[PDB]
């Protein structure tokens, strides 16, 4: 399976902290996951540098690993929540949701 | 904007065997560990594409990709060969 | 190992490219790799995301892996080189030298 | 810009296990299969410290992290304890 994006459910009460997150207690939030092979195809948009290193890889996988398949795009999420002063906070967070995957 | 075929790996945003990219067709020919010609197609971005439209030699694996920007699908009309032994 | 950058030297001539490359024909191009472990340290500059995907895999190896050790700046390098019209070009490439990794 | 101890993991673009950051020093402890405390310290960046600077279970592992932001170092005087059983 090739690098993409593939589901990532968090569930904040099976985190244990519903003691200050209001809502919402669960989210998509995606992760990536996939091999980044020889060609890095468009959708990947890869790097000058990930393409040398997948060719590098794959002629002495000793010298560097392949490159590696990674959010590229992100998007945020606001979260209601209790602070430490006891106030209740809506909040967004940037860099929540994986929005697109490539090799990097 | 250019539109290219994809038959072996192509992507799930862009439906019907086609891709597009702001980069170049591409089709690549290689011998899987069986031995078969196998051929694959799709499309390569503009960042990376001096160093992925051109050969570099692998060991143990026999590879070659041609990559076109002529016209919609020119990726259908490139044959890229195996490099001998 | 933690995350961090480690040696990649690029030789042209072994790529086969001293055909259209004229000069440099090796530069120091740089990998990472490494663990990417909580607490993710400020040096590896996280995402929200890379923080709530390094719990999840931790706590549930199966729901996600790990999150990957990615080059997170890169510097560019010029290539002078031939081109198919035999024109001798200079050329900046960007994107070609890790400058510093994190975990995405 | 704050200061902060390191002794266990800490990074080669800052010597004298003092490291430098925007967001918060911590320590944590830890048990190691062993299962001796394991402590270590450093620096947290300020995207993702809400998330960091709080304790979630984590199976097979004993694990607490606090953070601060008070005084430079001021990690040196944070004495984390672990989850009881």
């Amino acid at each position: 399976a090739r690098c993409s994006r593939k589901a990532l459910h968090v569930n904040f009460k099976d985190m244990g902290w519903d003691d200050w997150i209001i809502a919402p207690l669960e989210y998509e939030a995606f992760h990536c996951e996939g091999l980044c092979e020889f060609p890095l195809r468009s959708h990947l948009e890869p790097t000058n540098h990930a393409v040398i290193q997948t060719l590098m890889n794959s002629m002495d996988p000793e010298s560097t690993p392949p490159t590696c398949c990674v959010p590229t795009r992100l998007s945020p999420i606001s979260i209601l929540f209790i602070d430490s002063a006891n106030n209740v906070v809506y909040k967004q967070y940037e860099d929540m949701v994986v929005e697109s995957c490539g090799c990097r | 904007i250019l539109r290219c075929k994809c038959h072996h790996h192509c992507p799930e945003d862009s439906v019907n065997n086609i891709c597009s990219t702001d980069g170049y067709c591409f089709t690549m020919i290689e011998e899987d560990d069986s031995g078969m010609p196998v051929v694959t197609s799709g499309c390569l971005g503009l960042e990376g594409s001096d160093f992925q439209c051109r050969d570099t030699p692998i060991p143990h694996q026999r590879r070659s990709i041609e990559c076109c920007t002529e016209r919609n699908e020119c990726n259908k009309d490139l044959h890229p060969t195996l490099p001998p032994l």
